[PDB]
């Protein structure tokens, strides 16, 4: 458009924290956005499937009320993409809640748009047989029973129905699952700056200072968008942004760092440049966008069971050589005693220590001088699963493996219960694409936030 | 004359790219060190899926993204984010065979 | 008059199981008693704290169901010491309705003695004030303020109360918690047999096949008193007695294999020897019992806070070497964040590939290639336990380390969610003895078993 | 040359004696054997607290049982079980430094 516009990152996700140094001097920048990501997949299929947040309530809470004083004292908007972890209508509820109780204690009035990103069934499973569906990379094909057997199914909404929130004078938006970029971007494009730069721009922001080097997933950065690119700075001394750490951030978490899809087209970074400008500070040139026709991601998870797990280290050299085969026994030997013909109990062990992290890929095939031992059971129901870990657990701490000399027991446990019920297990059911259509619109709704409540 | 990776890397890395696919990211101090790697062609799919234990054809796509000195490893995930079993759900700690990694100039 | 008494032990801790042909071979040798062992302290304060079980009720009535129809079939007395685990008012509760079901489902008729070992907090104050109260070793001193804040307290019984339920008829004899001996040697004690090598004898069996070898939890064990001394045998062709795996379960659990004390004297093992007959069996002789003032050994727990947990691997070289460092970086970021100023705010680090099982008295000093990182927060209320947990968590998935190479986050989660709420934590508060009173009897009540119920 | 613990003995282990106590146990394979350790004066609480990281006169007893051929050792948990920040409820994993005794006999 002219001159810059400010965009302030305050976290990598909000609930994250930050240092209240860094935000300040974020503030004397004069910042034209306050924008934060709230949410994302790599936590896993639990938080969507369950309607939970992966951030902490307080943490969240402490982060806006920085956030949101500050926006509404400057007049800058704030915006908020994946609403409460996953940004489903119980992630986009619990956060519109935290915002009102700052709202009541802090003494502010302002308005606030919500962006809801749910799907109803009807609307995938009409779309599946019209043929408006299709899988990304690797994901499977989607089914009607998977589809009936999903809970919460959300849409990434793209930079539009931010633009109409603000457009109709929201201070504060916040918005279900959205596209990390577009919380971003949305503003300084309606305000005539450039679509490719700000969304890169808005990909490099997404999770702050991660972007930064060395790297936090909890301090400030700004990008500074103008008519030729885009110019990215920390606030905090520790901290640079280089060459390498932006363009880190570029290939963060995406398959082909030279094409980024998202709802309504593709980055396409073939002409980037990075280069290190002022102290500390990075200028980010010739990113360029492809329209494409517009389609929108679908999240969803199922539920498949029911866990219950125990933990506990083992410091015997003889058990720890042999460990394979001793746990292979105390399978059987429950799988004996439990009467267990059930093929839907499946028994998961992790050997820290050992190949904990990397499985049948992990390439050191020796263990050191103590494992810690993971045990999960997931099961039909929570009785089971208990009742399995439970007798794996105990057969296994007093297991006679061969040549032991350690007799009274096999296993240290940390806690008192050794076995933790950790309940219902989720996996992802939908991972896909959908067209477009005007059943899909994202609509929003502003309320106006009083020191007493939503006030009509 | 053997050169490490680790040497040349100022970044390497894993992470999830959405649930099923895991990538590694090698971003390089120098243009002139990544260049070197690539003409080499000795960062092969063949040497991945050796140091991963996985058959070739396993490695999706081995991506040079010249503007930031930086290579990029596409795998699919063999146990999906969360999925029961999974033993890195965020895919953030599967970088280490690459450590492993010497070229030959 | 019978020159010899046969105890069967079916398994370590009722519940732990046992194969069914261990069992089978053990009942053709025509047990006088059956007898086990329900409970232990072993297993930490949650159990009796909290009231609940650590053995699973699907595999305690998987092996009741087995010794109760043995035991009404033959006319065989089945006697249970620290029913449920813990032995207090729930733990029997517990334990007493799973023999119901048994007896419906087995269409069976008899007679069950309950023997509770809950002591009011008004006999322990009282006792403490009358100077009735002595700590074992290396226990505080009892204060009024401790008794008060515990939850269920129990006292050991000795043989005593199970030979009056047994001599009232009792065909089944549920007793709290116990001192586990006696209910192994209570039943021939009262038939004349020696104390020594009765006592002596239900120690080594205490965990059946614990005292065999190889050892298992879940095997049965035989002792056979006669005259002069008793004989120890297994049911399993893989199993043996030696005199090392008799003897080491005299010492099993014990502070000095010489004395063994418990409710009403001291098992003196000066003269004892251990002797290899027959085929893997062995003759134990030599047992002696010496009567003292007669004192009940007290348990009890209290609630200290609420506990959340994570667990999470790294696989990478220069993480794992400056993991100590980082962890104290890490906690000093959350208290900044989350401005803590609570002292009861407590974070403890597990981890295992390197000190997780010994602390700070591992003699390994380095970690090899991997750790398993257990992390949990105890603190006053479930919320604040959360909330630091997940900030301690977010904060070590993207902490900015000395060198880091891989950015894009530093946890290997098994779990989603990552975060486990584990609920409160108890500590022990009671571990003291209190000389005999009226008001510390034992009483005892029968009820007769249908498979209706019990009526009224 | 010296002669190793494991070598001669048939059972090295630990457990707690009650919440308050942890005990180390090791049985001899023979009496010849145990009576040369008890006769060397090599078992000796200096020794077991260097080998534990602790003081000795953190060691409370070591208990020569005869009629087992069995050594005794009995020190205070300094992490009552089941206390916050414990690392082995049941105290039944702390042998390992054992391991490493040789008697120079
Ligand atoms: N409309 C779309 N078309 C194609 N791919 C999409 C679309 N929306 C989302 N995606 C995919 O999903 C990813 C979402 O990434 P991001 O918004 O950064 O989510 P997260 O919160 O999980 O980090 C994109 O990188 C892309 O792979
Ligand atoms: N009356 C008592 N006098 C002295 N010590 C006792 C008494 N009752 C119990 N104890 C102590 O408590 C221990 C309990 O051991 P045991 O009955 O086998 O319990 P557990 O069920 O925990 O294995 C005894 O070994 C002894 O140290
Ligand atoms: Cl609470
Ligand atoms: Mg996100
Ligand atoms: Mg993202
Ligand atoms: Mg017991
Ligand atoms: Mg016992």
């Amino acid at each position: 458009m002219a001159r810059t516009f400010k965009i302030l990152s305050p976290t990598a996700i909000l609930g994250y924290g930050f240092p209240e140094e860094s935000f300040r001097k974020a503030m004397e920048a004069s910042p034209d956005l306050i924008a934060v990501d709230a949410g994302s997949s790599d936590p896993g299929p639990h938080y969507l499937g369950a309607g939970k947040p992966f951030t902490d309530r307080a943490g969240v809470k402490r982060d806006l009320r920085y956030m949101i004083v500050a926006g509404v004292k400057n007049n800058i908007p704030v915006v908020i993409g994946t609403a409460g972890g996953s940004g489903a209508a119980p992630h986009l509820e619990w956060c519109r809640q935290i915002i009102h109780e700052i709202a009541q204690e802090e003494k502010l009035s302002f308005s606030m748009a919500l962006i809801p990103s749910d799907v109803d069934k009807a609307i995938v499973h009409q779309a599946l047989d019209n043929g408006k569906i299709t899988a990304l990379d690797f994901v499977p094909e989607l089914t009607h029973e998977a589809i009936e057997e999903s809970t919460y199914i959300v849409a990434q909404m793209g930079i539009e129905p931010f633009q109409r929130a603000l457009a109709a004078g929201a201070q504060v938006v916040l918005g279900g699952r959205a596209y990390d970029p577009a919380c971003f971007a949305a503003l300084p494009i309606m305000q005539g700056f450039d679509e490719g730069l700000a969304l890169h721009c808005g990909k490099i922001l997404e999770c702050a200072a991660i972007a930064a080097t060395p790297g936090s997933g909890s301090d400030c950065a700004m990008g500074i968008i103008d008519d030729s690119g885009f110019t990215l700075k920390a606030f905090n001394p520790k901290r640079k942004f280089t060459e390498t750490s932006a363009a880190a951030h570029t290939l963060y978490e995406k398959s082909d760092p030279y094409f980024l899809p998202g709802p309504g087209g593709v980055l396409n970074l073939k002409g980037c440049t990075f280069k290190a400008v002022n102290e500390g500070e990075v200028y980010v040139s010739g990113s360029r966008h492809e329209a494409t026709p517009y389609a929108l991601k679908l999240e969803g998870a199922r539920r498949v069971g029911f866990r219950c797990l125990t933990i506990a280290g083992t410091r015997d050299p003889i058990m720890i050589a042999g460990i394979d085969n001793i746990l292979e026994e105390v399978q059987t030997s429950v799988a004996r005693n439990l009467s267990l013909n059930d093929d839907s109990i499946r028994m998961t062990f992790h050997l820290y220590g050992k190949n904990g992290v990397m499985g049948n890929h992990e390439p050191m095939k020796t263990a050191g001088h103590e494992l810690g031992i993971l045990l999960d059971v997931v099961a039909p129901t929570q009785d089971i699963a208990n009742s399995v870990c439970s007798l794996v657990r105990s057969t296994l701490l007093h297991y006679g493996y061969e040549n032991r000399i350690a007799t009274a027991g096999n296993l240290a446990f940390p806690f008192s219960p050794s076995d933790i019920q950790s309940g219902p297990v989720y996996e992802f059911s939908i991972y896909h694409l959908i067209e477009a259509s005007d059943a899909l619109r994202f609509d929003f709704h502003i309320e106006q936030v009083t020191p007493e409540g939503v006030q009509a | 004359m053997k050169q490490s990776l680790c040497s040349l890397a100022q970044v390497i890395r894993s992470k999830n790219a959405g649930p099923y696919e895991l990538v590694l990211d090698i971003l390089f101090k120098t243009r002139e060190d990544y260049q070197r790697v690539k003409r080499s062609e000795q960062l092969t799919p063949q040497l991945i899926a050796g140091l991963y234990n996985v058959k070739p054809d396993f490695i999706h796509r081995i991506i040079w993204f010249d503007p930031a000195n930086a290579v990029k490893i596409v795998m699919p995930r063999d146990i999906i984010s969360g999925n029961v079993g999974d033993n890195d759900v965020y895919g953030a700690q599967q970088h280490a065979p690459l450590l492993s990694i010497e070229f030959d100039f």
